């Protein structure tokens, strides 16, 4: 096949690779930031649900 | 002819026109015409056959033409597309340089025997055009490791420009 075949295929190879590599670097950075700050979807560790608590009046007041 | 004197130089031919001082027949001319008659003519007519059958069905080819592309100096860093294109262009220009220095190699090599014991004075200009093709080559392509890249070539050009600017400013203090 003509040189244009291989060459046109290969810059597409390089573009896909680079658009994956900078994505990998940004993924490392995002994962670190979101493990440290935590203000986002993942790396959010569980907590206590607010539905378990009860607000109805109790036997003794001020509790 | 297929070639030309401009890129394949050749000194004008000159022969002594032998005029023997003796009456003995000249042998070399006789053996040459004999070798012409029993060797040159049959191969000549065979090639006549070949030339006519070539002309019977002729096909052509063309110079595979390219075009200029953005180079590393104009290539953006991390821009892999123009990066690869400039790499291709620079490598083919490197091959161009190797080929042209090969032509100068053959020019000077053939000139040495062409000009004789006089080669030291007629090929000197040819030698003059060699002592400058090497040095400039060393300026454009030299010491580029074994993974030579258009980026590394640009880095070497960077060395050259900083060195020449340094010399210019140290001359100007």
């Amino acid at each position: 096949d003509g040189p244009e075949k291989n060459y046109e295929k290969t810059m597409a190879i390089l573009q896909i690779e680079a658009e994956k590599a900078e994505l990998r670097l940004k993924e490392l950075e995002v994962r670190r930031l979101m493990r440290a700050r935590g203000d986002g979807p993942w790396y959010q560790y569980p907590t206590i649900d607010k539905a378990l608590i009860d607000h109805s009046p109790k036997t003794t007041p001020d509790n | 002819d297929s070639w030309d004197k401009d890129v394949y130089p050749e000194p004008p031919r000159r022969t002594p026109a032998p005029a023997p001082q003796t009456s003995l027949p000249n042998p070399v001319t006789y053996l040459t015409k004999i070798f012409d008659l029993l060797v040159d003519r049959p191969v000549t007519l065979a090639r006549e056959f070949i030339e006519q059958q070539h002309a019977k069905n002729r096909y052509y080819y063309y110079h595979r033409e390219f075009r200029r592309v953005p180079d590393i100096t104009e290539c953006e860093e991390k821009d892999i597309l123009c990066m690869f294109e400039a790499e291709m262009q620079w490598r083919r220009d490197y091959k161009v340089d190797q080929e042209i220095v090969n032509i100068i190699q053959e020019r000077l090599k053939a000139c040495q025997q062409r000009e004789g014991e006089s080669y030291r004075q007629n090929c000197a200009k040819e030698l003059e055009q060699f002592t400058q093709v090497s040095k400039a080559f060393q300026d454009r392509y030299s010491d580029l490791g074994a993974h030579y890249s258009a980026r590394k070539c640009l880095a070497k050009q960077k060395q050259r420009m900083l060195a020449e600017r340094k010399a210019a400013k140290e001359a100007a203090a």
